[PDB]
């Protein structure tokens, strides 16, 4: 899936 | 409480250690600890709490997306069960930050910046119970979501400069919300616009230190906003 | 046994799944589940337990050398404290794979490729306890670790050809255990360019697929002698 | 610590 910026660690 | 007979400073001292370590599943277990100490978090505890459990959040989110997917294109039990067993461990982690915050982090929280937070804390948890939800409750949990995402804006616009990185945080993530989970795009674009805009009109208050955190969250805004229009 | 009520091909179809979803402690257990319903192991399946077990094993060994190294800079109980916890669950993996290996990998072993593959694991798994030891059995251990690697050699030398990718594997993890931990440095050198020319001499009888894969082995052994002549 | 190859995943 295309993940969108969301805030804090991109930990996914 | 495993975590009942360590004091509250070394287990914070441990979560900073865990971070180096990489070491996230003990990081967000020194943080519980802490919390249920029962005292108030500071800023830097909130933040360590926060980066613990979006850590370990994540890493099932990204198993979750890639297990889903195979389960997709499969459409025997053992794809399912194994996407039913991490989705499981998911939900309970979000449960458990839940748990956190209504026992009893989000009362307790008087201030603009520690409500604001914890309530963009319990947005974010309900959105990814969302993100996995398939049946009668999905609506609610939906509701969940933006209820609490709501309070938080409505603080944070009385309460906050547009600049204050919290409140840019919060409106970032209430616009994915918006665009993904609400099939709300149009509000996603909006918001994101607006946030952007009223930020960008107040960056010349900031000293250099602020202005860079502000700029930072602002170009992720604008990343979502590329993508969407 | 946690997964004794689970069909061996499913905690096989599983381990396959959970190494997509990067999902390494998982996979470690399924494979756990699938050595104990007690036969032998394909290549495939022996592949895929060292892989769930390295992965894991070397997320805790890198947060061993962080911990380990602020301990040693700040030389309060923390730091020591969290640095045990972690090297204690590190000796619980390396003893849980030491258990898997003697009940009863190896004794059914009887193929070079299979036998050798343990005895290079079971050496493996020693030379990781050994990183960590600082007590009265660091000496038995290291010998454990040297005893183990010493069989899979002789057997690997009389039964494989010098490209054999297993062959590779164990000459490039012997190395490095003469390195640095038996203080053996020239006995690593040597094993090491030895092992490299004996490979080159053979590429010629291989396919092209095998000779990517012994190559591919033989540029490691080279980035090692790099750093060490 | 400079680490040196060994076989396999480079997990550490
Ligand atoms: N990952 C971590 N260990 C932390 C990150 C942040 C943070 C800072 C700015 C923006 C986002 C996060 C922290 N906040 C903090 C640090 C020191 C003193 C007061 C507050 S701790
Ligand atoms: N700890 C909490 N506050 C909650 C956890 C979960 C949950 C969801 C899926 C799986 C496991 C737990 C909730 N579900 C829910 C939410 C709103 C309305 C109706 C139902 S609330
Ligand atoms: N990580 C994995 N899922 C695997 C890696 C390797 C491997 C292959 C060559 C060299 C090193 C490892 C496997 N062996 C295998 C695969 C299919 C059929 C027979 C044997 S499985
Ligand atoms: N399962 C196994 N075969 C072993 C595990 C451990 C161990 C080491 C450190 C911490 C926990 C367990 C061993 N120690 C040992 C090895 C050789 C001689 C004397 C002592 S053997
Ligand atoms: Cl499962
Ligand atoms: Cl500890
Ligand atoms: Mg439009
Ligand atoms: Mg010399």
């Amino acid at each position: 899936k295309l993940m969108f910026k969301t805030e804090g660690p991109d930990s996914d | 409480g495993a975590m009942g007979s360590m004091e509250r400073a070394s287990l914070i001292q441990k979560a900073k250690l865990a971070e180096q370590a990489e070491r996230y599943e003990d990081m967000a277990a020194f943080m519980k600890g802490a919390v249920e100490k029962g005292e108030e978090l500071s800023c830097e505890e909130r933040n360590l709490l926060s980066v613990a459990y979006k850590n370990v959040v994540g890493g099932q989110r990204a198993a979750w997306r890639v297990l889903s997917s195979i389960e997709q294109k499969s459409n025997g039990p053992e794809v399912r069960e194994y996407r039913e067993k991490v989705e499981t461990e998911l939900q309970g982690v979000c449960d458990t930050v839940l748990g956190l915050l209504d026992s009893h982090l989000i009362k307790e929280a008087g201030d603009a910046e520690s409500r604001v937070f914890y309530l963009k804390m319990k947005g974010d948890y309900y959105r990814y119970l969302a993100e996995v939800a398939t049946g009668d409750d999905k609506k609610r949990i939906i509701d969940s979501a933006r209820s609490a995402y709501q309070e938080a804006m409505d603080i944070s616009k009385k309460e906050m400069p547009p600049t204050n990185p919290i409140r840019l945080g919060l409106a970032l993530n209430f616009s994915v919300f918006h665009y993904e989970i609400a099939n709300s795009p149009e509000e996603a674009i909006s918001l994101a616009k607006t946030t952007f805009d009223e930020a960008m009109a107040d960056l010349h208050t900031l000293s250099e230190d602020s202005y860079k955190d502000s700029t930072l969250i602002m170009q992720l805004l604008r990343d979502n906003l590329t993508l969407w229009t």
